[PDB]
């Protein structure tokens, strides 16, 4: 495929399937609120070395476990033969 | 302050050598710039802007004077008093007019008044080539 | 994005070790507690730690307890010595993975050395490729600043409030998705259901604090400001509503409002006024009943307000003549909201602020516009011949009707706010036995104001008192028509604060008629 | 003129009662001239 | 009342709250320096390559280069930038290192020396590169309207001017005499025009609500307290006359005449008239305090702590004052 | 109406009634053969049920009158169809669609 | 000569330089427009505006005026582009102009400088979008049409 066509395509498939939620998610991601949970408890800052006597070593980021309260994501199938009917706003 | 209805061009009277500096009391003609019309004093309407068929030495010609009295200019911060020749009236303000105050209008019409204010005198400001 | 997720791990981890220290604190003070109680021996001892160490607010207890970083002063710190020995280990721990002390091992290493080597190969000519690199250079270098402006927005909840939290969560969103769309109906409507979703959670109510710290007055505050700079007034009345609820809801919320206060009475106004909750109401909420705040009253503010009442004092309002009420001249009941909000700043906690006093009622006197048709100088109509005047005007119908508002009640009503403005303006009596001069002048002048003459007389007015009349139904005076006894209770609240009584043949008098 | 600055002869001036807060007005609502402290306004000159 | 009995979530706040304030606060990490040296080296440029003439910007010089263009940047007004505030910290304390330090003890005329060639040093990593244009043109753009962006600009200017550095001082009048711009002097007279002094009713309604001391959700203690509001910004004020004096440091007389008259342009603003003024204001201010406070014994705390920051003040503007004639400006 | 035309044969006997579920692999497209619809493309079969008016009555009908495993071919004329208040952006105010459903799947 | 006068600044020059430039373009054309020059072009666009095509102006003009007729179009709506271009408020001043350079997209003559001006305009005033209404929107697409 030809560059402007290739990165039309991916930015119009961005646009259309993507960029509402990730502009919700970005917007939420600035708070941290969490729980008192079981899990958030066991969130340690340094991961222990399974070897043994290795410390002050950060663990891969991204890797670990959150548990800051992000709302999920909200996606609607497409369909053009069901019936057509305030009314909530469509989503994604 | 910034458009350009109000720039005013200055003629001297005499003949030639027009742009050496000027003198109290010399006679010159001052002229819009953008409409090209020259100002008059006239029997009919006072003071207006004339076409130059209809402008005159003896309705055009003006002089800067010192003061008020009857009997060279630095650039800014001169105070000079601007009398119509062969006259004794000066530039001033139309007396503050209760219709334009009901408008609160800033167009405070010019009047050749034989005595004017104390006000009367004025600074003139140099605009750029450009404008 | 690596990087952000760092941080959330950071302040995750934080929190985790929060809550576990919090733990032990809490066993360790109650232990503590018990043998205070229980062993009290050294009588003199024991008060004083109970004094000091407890009996004292939790802020102030838990900064007691944390006071233990520098050896000097630890000895004022009562904690055990292996509490104060973890904490310094997670302090410790901390501070090595913020970075605090070849192959980058780490990725804040493998950033920092490709900013450096991408900066010195070749000369960057994208502004915003190179502000990118830069800032995130920055955040590399400055990861515990980083953390501590991140601290702020950190927030910790119980497990039970999650779900609700959540749904609260979705509707601001839902606003926010709503500030980068042009308002229009259906936003207008949407707006709407997600605030009053907003205001039916008890999470918004529970946790203020949680409230202030997502900043959604700052948003609602956004969005009223874009419908303001009329079209859409249900939505300026819900943003109204939804401030004046979160100044309710605690003090600090009040003073955060307070802040916007400046632009909220410069965008108070006749028209936006007329119909719902009004901002005008939003700063009155945010300075109701609050006495710090109400000093901190800036006079450009009444200043403002009072050239508001002027100016609806000298000409009539558009909408009363666009319905088609008779002309009269001035706007009583638009300057009603401003006398309203005027009394709510010098009156508060059942007193008078003596500074604000004297400032409105120097900006009153200095534009006597303010007082209408009567207590003019070139007017001189009198109190009693405005009532009357007002009175009759709200017997016929021929200049009461053009009704939703009647203006006869309105000239009423407008009086006797201003009265009880005056009147709520007069200085304490101590000051009075104390002499003050400024004291004396202000109650001279609200002595030369208005006579005790038309006092007695306008209390001396009759009422409409509701008469059977017609067999089983009642003749009532129906309200905001006729003259109701509120003015009555605010001008003699007047009477009492200015001239109070005389003697004991005055009290006879007044009580006779 | 502003606050702070000296007075000079030949200035306009306003009078303002200390004790009454109120201007050195010239009353003519009668047809005579008369003076007195009121909330309206005049200027007055010192003349030395 | 006891700490026991609250809720795990409020006591697990209001630890964090006590944690941030008593140790993360606290602590100190000082980064300005390497971060510094680390952009200041070239790497390999110029070994890789020496016929360019001009080579390649340093990235501490495309750094200011890139935020010179911001400033250059022609807007309605200027806008909140936290990048370049913290940047612009971060270069002055590079700079400020030498000038801050970072029984009495005699020091030798050698070591004053090599303490003066330090600072003089750490200037010229900055000035060599575009900073002393940088901080002008920030300045400029700021309109004359009071800020954190123009306090950064300030204290950036002032870490670069320490000790009478001529050679900044000449590149900031080329470069004023060059581009014959009115901005930069009308900001400053705004800025200065703009700056508060003592105020007695401000003074006695902090007073009062003081004697008030209501809890306002904060346990017993209101925890609603700031500097002072009978003189608010007296840092930025000392800062802005700093500045004024440091410009004309050394007795160079191009400063003390561009100062006072701006040939070559259209419009010329007198500093020194608009000092004199502030001076005459301060002092009819503090004149009002005496008088207020005459009547009393004993001066109070918050009176002696309001005289403390206005004689300050006073004194930084005298100083200046003194610095425009020093040297025989007639 | 709706007008149906078989194109491959079915089972004949087992005919879906209402409250059941039934999954179709369907493709629309317009009167002049422009596609619109396809439920091949998302590689998932398009569940619905008779008598909750989901899917507009004309589908309804086709899908009722056909049994399981049959391949069939249904026109839907516009008042069946949205009509005049079509898709904005996807249908035009009047056309009549034209469908070929495959029934599979009975439940 | 007007249009090489209000010509924009080369993209290849450094930035102060391009901004000074752009500074006095900007106040060029402002000086220009409060005089009521683009008044004037309108009226002169809107005079020459009549004749549809220039064989019918030459019936009036005769065919010596009437060669220059479509280059002289095309200069005055080259010059209102130069005039409006880059300014918001001259852009702006055509809130009430919207339909004036609406209904003239499809003539023939100067159908790109047209185009151009709609454009330009469109690109600068949040004012015109939001009085754009559905003919409008139908016209452009009539233009692909």
């Amino acid at each position: 495929l030809p560059g402007p066509l290739r990165a039309g395509y991916y930015d119009l498939l961005i646009s259309i399937h993507l960029e509402s939620a990730c502009r919700s998610r970005r917007s939420m991601l600035s708070e941290y609120i969490v729980p008192l949970t079981p899990e958030t408890r066991a969130i340690t800052l340094f991961p222990p070395g399974r070897k043994g006597g290795n410390a002050r070593r950060h663990g891969l980021p991204g890797v670990g476990v959150t548990t800051s309260l992000r709302p999920p994501h909200h996606f609607s199938p497409p369909c053009f033969v069901a019936a057509l009917p305030e009314a909530p706003a469509r989503l994604s | 302050c910034t458009h350009a209805r109000s720039l005013w061009r200055l003629e001297p009277l005499r003949i030639s050598w027009s742009g050496s500096h000027l003198r109290w009391g010399q006679p010159l003609r001052i002229r819009h710039v953008t409409t090209g019309r020259y100002l008059a004093l006239t029997e009919d309407q006072g003071l207006v802007v004339v076409d130059a068929c209809k402008a005159h030495t003896k309705a055009t010609s003006f002089c800067f004077r010192v003061s008020k009295e009857k009997l060279e200019i630095k650039y800014g911060e001169s105070l000079c008093f601007v009398q119509h020749v062969a006259s004794g009236l000066w530039l001033t303000y139309a007396a503050p007019d209760p219709k334009a105050l009901r408008l609160g209008v800033l167009k405070k019409k010019a009047i050749l008044h034989q005595e004017g204010h104390m006000d009367d005198a004025l600074f003139l400001t140099r605009c750029q080539q450009e404008e | 994005y690596f990087c952000d997720q760092e941080l959330q791990h950071r302040v995750e981890s934080l929190a985790a070790f929060a809550e576990r220290y919090v733990d032990k604190l809490q066993a360790n003070q109650r232990s503590r507690y018990a043998l205070l109680m229980r062993a009290f021996t050294m009588s003199a001892a024991e008060t004083a730690r109970r004094t000091r160490e407890f009996r004292s607010p939790p802020q102030e207890q838990i900064n007691m307890l944390l006071h233990f970083k520098d050896e000097a002063d630890e000895e004022d710190c009562p904690l055990p010595e292996d509490i104060r020995q973890d904490l310094q280990d997670f302090h410790q721990d901390l501070l090595a993975h913020c970075g605090i002390q070849k192959k980058p091992q780490s990725l804040q290493e493998l950033v920092s050395h490709m900013v450096v080597r991408w900066a010195q190969e070749d000369y960057v000519q994208s502004p915003e490729l190179v502000r990118a690199m830069f800032s995130l250079l920055h955040r590399q270098y400055d990861g515990l600043g980083e953390l501590l402006r991140a601290l702020p927005r950190a927030y910790t909840i119980s497990p039970s409030s999650v779900e609700d939290t959540m749904s609260l969560l979705e509707c601001l969103g839902q606003i926010r998705s709503l500030l980068i769309v042009q308002m229009g109906p259906q936003e207008e409507n949407l707006m709407i259901q997600s605030i009053g979703n907003i205001m039916n959670n008890k999470v918004f109510y529970q946790h203020p604090n949680l409230m202030r710290a997502l900043g959604m007055h700052e948003t609602v505050m956004e969005v009223m400001v874009n419908v303001l700079g009329i079209r859409f007034p249900k939505m300026v009345t819900s943003c109204c509503r939804f401030l004046c609820y979160f100044c309710r809801i605690s003090r600090q919320n009040q003073r955060s409002m307070f802040d916007h206060l400046s632009y909220l009475l410069e965008n108070s106004g006749i028209g936006l006024g007329m119909q719902g909750s009004t901002p005008l109401d939003v700063a009155a909420a945010s300075v109701i009943d609050n006495n710090e705040l109400a000093l901190a009253l800036q006079e450009q503010d009444l200043e403002k307000v009072v050239s508001y009442l002027a100016g609806c004092g000298l000409q009539s309002c558009p909408m009363l003549l666009a319905k088609g009420y008779p002309d009269i001249g001035w706007n009583p009941c638009g300057g009603e909201r401003y006398l309203d909000f005027l009394r709510f700043a010098v009156f508060v906690n059942g007193e008078s602020v003596e500074e604000n006093a004297n400032v409105v009622v120097r900006l009153l006197i200095r534009k006597p516009e303010c007082f209408g048709p009567a207590l003019r100088g070139e007017g001189g109509s009198g109190l009693l011949a405005a009532i009357e005047e007002a009175i009759r005007i709200s017997e016929d119908p021929a200049r009461d009707g053009p009704n939703r508002v009647h203006l006869g009640h309105a000239i009423m009503s407008f009086y006797a706010a201003l009265i009880d403005l005056l009147g709520r303006c007069a200085p304490e009596m101590h000051l009075i036995q104390a002499g003050k001069g400024e004291a004396l002048r202000i109650r001279a002048i609200l002595r030369s104001l208005v006579p005790l003459d038309d006092l007695v007389g306008i209390i001396s007015l009759p009422l409409q008192i509701p008469t059977l009349g017609k067999d089983g139904a009642l003749v009532q005076p129906k309200m905001s028509a006729s003259f109701v006894p509120d003015h009555k209770a605010s001008m003699v609240l007047f009477l009492d604060r200015v001239y109070g009584i005389e003697n004991q043949d005055f009290l006879l008098h007044v009580l006779d008629v | 003129r502003s606050e702070g600055e000296k007075v000079r002869v030949g200035d306009d001036l306003i009078l303002v009662s200390v004790s009454s807060e109120r201007y050195l007005h010239l009353s003519t609502a009668s047809g005579e001239l008369q003076v007195d402290a009121s909330f309206m306004q005049t200027l007055w000159n010192m003349n030395p | 009342t006891p700490l026991y009995n609250l809720p795990t979530h409020r006591a697990c706040n209001m630890f964090l709250e006590s944690y941030k304030a008593a140790w993360i606060l606290t602590e100190d990490h000082s980064f300005e320096d390497r971060m510094i040296d680390d952009l200041s080296k070239a790497g390999e440029q110029e070994e890789e390559e020496e016929e360019v003439e001009e080579k390649k910007p340093d990235p501490l010089h495309q750094l200011v280069l890139h935020f010179s263009r911001t400033a250059l940047t022609e807007k309605s007004k200027l806008d909140e930038d936290y990048l370049y505030m913290a940047y612009a910290d971060i270069m002055a304390k590079s700079c400020h290192l030498e000038e801050g330090g970072e029984e009495e003890v005699e020091v030798s005329f050698e070591e004053k020396e090599m303490e003066k060639q330090r600072l003089l040093y750490q200037q010229s990593r900055l000035h060599t590169r575009g900073a002393a244009e940088m901080v002008l043109q920030m300045i400029s753009a700021c309109k004359g309207e009071t800020g954190a962006m123009v306090s950064s600009t300030l204290k950036l200017g002032i870490s670069i001017l320490n000790g009478g550095n001529a050679e900044v001082q000449q590149k900031m009048l080329d470069y004023l005499k060059d581009k014959k711009e009115v901005g930069f002097f009308q900001s400053i007279q705004a800025l200065m025009q703009t700056c508060s002094v003592l105020d007695l009713n401000a003074f006695e309604r902090q007073n009062k609500a003081e004697g008030l001391g209501m809890v306002n959700e904060d346990g017993t203690v209101i925890n609603r307290q700031n500097g002072e509001k009978v003189m608010a910004d007296d840092e930025f004020t000392q800062d802005l006359f700093r500045f004024l004096q440091l410009l004309c440091e050394g007795h160079n007389n191009d400063f003390q005449n561009y100062l006072r008259t701006q040939t070559g342009n259209t419009t010329t603003i007198n500093i020194i008239i608009c000092t004199v003024d502030y001076l005459l204001r301060l002092q009819e201010s503090i004149s009002d305090f005496y008088w207020y406070y005459s009547g009393k014994d004993v001066i109070e705390e918050q009176g002696k702590r309001n005289f403390s920051k206005a004689m300050s003040v006073a004194k930084q503007v005298f100083n200046s004052l003194t610095e425009y004639i020093q040297g025989p400006c007639t | 109406g709706v007008e149906i035309e078989t194109i491959s044969p079915g089972d004949g006997r087992t005919f879906p009634k209402k409250g059941q579920t039934c999954v179709v692999h369907y493709t629309g497209m317009l009167q002049n053969g422009k596609k619109f619809d396809s439920s091949r493309d998302r590689n998932k079969p398009f569940k619905f049920r008779i008598g909750k008016q989901e899917v507009i009555k004309g589908f309804e009908e086709g899908a009722a009158q056909m049994s399981l495993g049959q391949r069939a071919k249904l026109t839907c004329t516009p008042d069946v169809a949205y009509g005049a208040t079509g898709h904005p952006g996807v249908i035009p105010p009047n056309a009549t669609l034209i469908f070929d459903v495959e029934l599979l799947n009975l439940e | 000569d007007l249009i090489g006068y209000f010509e924009p600044p080369s993209e290849e020059l450094q930035h102060e330089e391009k901004q000074s430039k752009l500074r006095s373009l900007r106040n060029r054309q402002s000086l220009f427009q409060e005089e009521g020059m683009l008044s004037l072009v309108l009226n002169c666009i809107d005079r020459l505006n009549v004749y549809t095509t220039a064989a019918h102006f030459a019936e009036y003009a005769g065919e010596e005026a009437a060669e220059s007729w479509k280059e002289i179009v095309n200069l005055l709506y080259e010059l209102l582009a130069s005039l409006i271009r880059g300014n918001r408020a001259n852009c702006a001043l055509f809130s009430t102009n919207l339909d004036w350079v609406v209904s003239k997209l499809d003539r023939l003559e100067a159908s790109s400088g047209i185009l151009e001006v709609l454009y330009c305009v469109l690109i600068e005033s949040p004012e015109v979008l939001n009085i754009i209404q559905e003919n409008h929107i139908k016209s452009i697409i009539s233009l692909l049409d």
